[PDB]
């Protein structure tokens, strides 16, 4: 069959204020099949009770979902956004961009 | 509203 | 404007694993209202929107039973469909399902839809008449064969035409400060050099509400089409979206650069450029 590797996405909710609190979003889309593995992560460390949005999908059929977790960014501390997929020989790590 | 008119099978 | 109301049903088998899980959302627009997951530890039709949250104890257990049913179904559905196509037991394969109605501003019917693929790639669909389907492929033509015999597309239309729209009307009014509220996009140029002689111009739309909106790079009054970067559109998790659109740029030229944007929400498109 056919599969498709998912586009990711890692920002914020509100544009980031260091001490202000916010929510880190990882939006990942355009795959098939629908099982994948999302975990947030703080300075290479996995960020617990993150929650995700509901399994949808687009009109071309390929699924996405929203993984989000509140979040106080600073100047020191480093998040990323890290996917397993079928498509993906090994986890891809995108790390976030305050800029993007 | 859902549609139940559903047990229309392939 | 327009409206429109959507179901949206993914059914995936996985042998060794259980029976298929069958996972339903509802979605007016772009606002989610309604969710079901057989995995969960309770099984029910369960509300994602406020506007839903009055519908008695008699809607949610109707809605609840038919998508116990409708995973019944599409459960069938996967074992049929490993028929139609030659398939062995072991492997682990998805049916998606949407249908829904369209309607304009005087909520009449303006379209409506029921169309399914299997494994990501389009099977049937019923065709905007509401009477006839089509077939991706000769295993789709087996079920088309059978939905024309029964007169399915009968009964969608009758949904379709009928209780979809009434409810979708329904929705509408029940959630209308909020399904009836466009939100205008927030935007605005931000300006990044890459290197001595080029800069990146990246024109930014943030917290808008219907998520369809466009976003135009123009230089010198001509669209950059093929040399704008856009993102997908996404969702910020408070009902909003985001999107950007950028543009590589030879320093010293960034006023010769337009950013163009258009939202339901915007009385008129709007212009804007880099501000330094």
């Amino acid at each position: 069959m056919i599969q498709r590797t998912p586009k990711i996405q890692v920002y914020s909710r509100h544009p980031a204020e260091n001490g202000k609190s916010n929510f880190l979003n990882c939006y990942v889309s355009g795959f098939h099949p629908s099982d994948i593995e999302v975990d947030l992560l703080k300075n290479g460390e996995r960020i617990e009770k993150v929650e995700h949005s509901d399994l949808s999908f687009s009109k071309d059929w390929s699924f996405y979902l929203l993984y989000y977790t509140e979040f106080t960014p600073t100047e020191k501390d480093e998040y990323a956004c890290r996917v397993n997929h079928v498509t993906l020989s090994q986890p891809k790590i995108v790390k976030w961009d305050r800029d993007m | 509203l859902s549609d139940s008119t559903r047990d229309v099978t392939w | 404007g327009s409206h429109s109301m959507r179901y949206f049903y993914t059914a995936m088998s996985r042998p060794g694993r259980g029976e298929p899980r069958f996972i339903a959302v509802g979605y007016v627009d772009d606002t989610q209202f309604v969710r079901f997951d057989s995995d969960a530890a309770s099984p029910r039709m369960a509300p994602r929107a406020p506007w839903i949250e009055q519908e008695g104890p008699e809607y949610w257990d109707g809605e609840t039973r038919n998508m116990k049913a409708s995973a019944q179904t599409y459960r069938e559905n996967l074992r049929i469909a490993l028929r139609y196509y030659n398939q062995s037991e072991a492997g682990s394969h998805i049916i998606q399902v949407m249908y829904g109605c369209d309607v304009g501003p005087d909520g009449r019917l303006l379209r409506g839809h029921d169309q399914s693929a299997y494994d990501g790639k389009d099977y049937i669909a019923l065709n905007e008449d509401l009477s006839s389907w089509t077939a991706a492929d000769t295993a789709a033509q087996i079920t088309q064969r059978k939905w024309e015999a029964a007169r399915v597309a009968e009964q969608l239309r009758a949904y379709l035409e009928g209780l979809c729209v009434e409810w979708l009307r329904r929705y509408l009014e029940n959630g209308k400060e909020t399904l009836q509220r466009a939100d205008p996009p927030k935007t605005h140029v931000t300006h990044h050099p890459i290197s001595d002689h080029e800069a990146t111009l990246r024109c930014w739309a943030l917290g808008f509400y219907p998520a369809e909106i466009t976003l135009t790079w123009q230089r010198d009054g001509e669209d950059q089409t093929q040399d704008t970067e856009l993102v997908e559109t996404r969702p910020a998790g408070d009902r909003t979206f985001q999107k950007w659109a950028a543009v590589v740029v030879p320093s010293g030229e960034e006023q010769r650069y337009t950013c163009h944007v258009q939202h339901e929400g915007l009385p008129k498109p709007l212009t804007l450029r880099w501000e330094p």
